[PDB]
RNA sequence: ACGAAUCUCUUUGCCUUUUGGCUUAGAUCAAGUGUAGUAUCUGUUCUUU
RNA sequence: GUAUGUCUAAAGUUAUGCUCUUAUUUACUAACAA
């Protein structure tokens, strides 16, 4: 409906901030991360990295206070909000492709890699540069991670089609998922009991999933037509764009809505603090909000 | 019917479709530089292509027409009852 | 519980036997059985020999074949699988005529999902592997794609990474041309469509590139 | 009405995804549990359509 | 438990009707325990 232009280089990772939301954060594939508000007056404060590979997975801590950041040249760098001078991660192995940190406690801090070895950082942890402990159960580069919303269940989706739901830091699989399947996105919906981990796929088709239990992972009705290569986002309605042409909100219960027009690229989002309002990612500095 | 006759006769049915609507030699290089009508040529492989098309899609509509366990078998007990 | 086979032929079971038969024909009567939880192999052939089979007859006797029929009995005493074929009937049958001449569901639910889904399973494990490991590899094939396509979209080319070859004479076929066998020396001139063809390739590319 | 073209169907023709070896039918048909997974069951409630 | 078969092992090639909650079966599998 809306535009703006923010990142001239292609890819974009654009986030929200969490509930109580207000913010833009974007850092596209131009090696630069950037803040811009809800009010249409769309103030700039560009928080440079550093590091001199695109900045990939963008997310926040429950807090709102520092947010992380990853890019290709084995370099994940944490942020504060405002200030941006912060802890500092410039040494792995090379590129995790995902990082999610913990929506119970900012501490805790989940780092995952294309080797296939997911990491831990706690806050005390991450000034002893050490780990918790680490995953090794997927064999595939992982690119795909999110926690289960109360701090403790810990999923992370792969590249050989696998998905795992861990405890936050037991690093024993509760439960590997089927096989035949394909998976790369993986998302919680904002489901009001919240046993649902809903997650993308290779085959134009996104699955959901009984998160509670654990162990529980028969999908209700699955949500077919999004050809897909990219990303996907719920709040009664999920939002998930394509590869080819454009965005599709689909009802969730009934999985089927209107197929609303991008101008490409895909990563959808809800601004959580109101009811309807959302952002695409489009490539090259065309992010459209509703 | 023997693929004598069904040649001719599907060479008499395709004149029946053209019914519808210079020789220059290099004999020390033995090239035979036939220069005729590109618009015909044209003509041909659109007609030739539309003719291939006609008959695939005549299969699928065929295909589409309905004791066995898949897809194969189907039309294998179809091959045992024609006879 | 594991136990002795026996019992009697609900129509259900029966059914299945037949379906069994087409499937496997009437010399493998132990799959069939298999097929079947209560009932045996042996009892099955028999059952499929003496009652099931469509080539039998279960039709009365004419007055004719009744003559025949006792008059067999006069002359072969007893001897009724003889008599039967004599006939042309199953044995049984012909006895009961002559005698009278003379005068739960869950479980059975269970096999049938079993069986129909045995059925409209034909193939041994190797194929089943197969396929399994084809579209395995399709989806990993796709997921280097979404890879070496998001690096793209990021800035950074990577070419994919060649089949590990096999054997020190394995082929890449997008190296150079399968084994080019020409075409036949040329009577008519060519040169004109070969220049035609090769633009037509290279304007196919240049689409390829910008699509 | 004859000639032609286009379309649909029906009859035949074409088999058009239409069984790709051999052996002693190649051989032999079971006595299991709990623990877990997976699928499949069935019920079970309520929600709204 | 194996044959066997894949995988990894680091350096950037010069282009712009449904959801749900559960309890039960059966099957298969399991170098996991009995």
């Amino acid at each position: 409906i809306r535009n703006y232009p923010g990142h001239p280089e292609g890819t974009t990772a654009l986030k929200f901030l969490p509930k109580t939301g207000h913010l833009i954060l974007s850092g596209g594939n131009d090696h630069t991360i950037k803040i811009w508000d809800f009010y249409h007056d769309y103030e700039c404060l560009r928080d440079f990295q550093g590091h001199n590979k695109p900045i990939k997975a963008l997310r926040f801590t429950e807090d709102c206070q520092s947010f992380l950041s990853s890019s290709f040249d084995r370099s994940v760098k944490i942020w504060d909000t405002e200030t941006g001078k912060v802890k500092t991660r410039l040494h792995l192995n090379s590129t995790p492709a995902d990082v999610e940190s913990r929506p119970t406690n900012p501490h805790e801090f989940i780092v995952g890699l294309s080797n296939s070895k997911i990491l831990h950082y706690d806050d005390r942890v991450s000034e002893n540069q050490g780990l918790v402990q680490t995953y090794d159960h997927h064999l595939s580069s992982i690119l795909a991670l999110k926690y289960f919303p109360d701090g403790s269940k810990f999923i992370s989706s792969s590249e050989d089609k696998t998905v795992r739901i861990w405890e936050n830091q037991i690093n024993v699989p509760i439960k590997q998922i089927s096989d035949t399947a394909q998976h790369s996105m993986p998302f919680l919906n904002v489901h009001p009991s919240q046993n649902y981990f809903c997650a993308q796929s290779m085959d134009n088709r996104i699955y959901s999933f009984s998160l509670k239990p654990k162990y529980k992972r028969h999908p209700k009705k699955i949500f077919k037509g999004h050809s897909s290569a990219g990303y996907g986002i719920s709040l009664r309605y999920i939002c998930s764009g394509d590869s080819k042409s454009r965005l599709f909100t689909w009802d969730w219960n009934t999985s089927r809505l209107l197929n609303n027009i991008n101008k490409p690229i895909t990563q959808v989002d809800w601004h959580p603090q109101e009811t309807s309002k959302v952002i695409c990612s489009g490539a090259a500095g065309k992010i459209y909000v509703c | 019917i023997s693929y004598d006759q069904l040649a001719k006769l599907s060479y008499e049915k395709t004149l029946r479709n053209l019914a519808t609507q210079k020789v220059q030699k290099d004999t020390k290089t033995g090239k035979i530089t036939i220069a005729d009508d590109d618009k015909l040529v044209n003509k041909l492989a659109v007609s030739l292509q539309s003719e291939s098309k006609k008959r695939y899609e005549a299969r699928k509509r065929q295909m589409q027409n309905a004791s066995f366990i898949n897809d194969k078998n189907k039309q294998f007990n179809e091959k045992l009852s024609r006879e | 519980p594991i136990y002795v086979k026996g019992g009697v032929w609900t129509n259900v079971e029966d059914q299945i036997l037949k379906a069994a038969v087409q499937k496997y024909g009437t010399h493998q009567w132990s799959k069939v059985a298999s097929l079947l939880q209560k009932k045996t192999a042996r009892q099955s052939e028999l059952r499929w020999n003496e009652y099931l089979n469509p080539k039998l007859n279960f039709t009365e006797f004419s007055k004719e074949e009744d003559a025949q029929l006792l008059d067999l009995a006069r002359e072969l005493p007893n001897q009724w699988r003889t008599i039967a074929d004599m006939m042309a009937r199953p044995a049984q049958v012909c006895v009961e005529r002559y005698n009278r001449l003379l005068e739960l569901e869950d479980e059975e639910k269970e096999m049938l999902a079993e069986a129909r889904a045995r059925l409209l399973n034909t193939q041994g494990k190797k194929a089943t592997r197969k396929i399994r490991e084809r579209m395995l590899e399709e989806s990993k094939r796709i997921a280097e794609l979404q890879k070496r396509r998001e690096l793209k979209q990021a800035g950074i080319n990577v070419a994919i990474k060649k089949p590990k070859k096999k054997y020190g004479t394995d082929i890449d076929y997008n190296e150079d041309i399968v084994y080019e066998q020409a075409p036949m020396p040329g009577i008519y001139d060519t040169s004109t469509e070969d220049r035609q063809i090769k633009k037509k390739f290279e304007q196919f590319e240049r689409k390829v590139n910008r699509k």
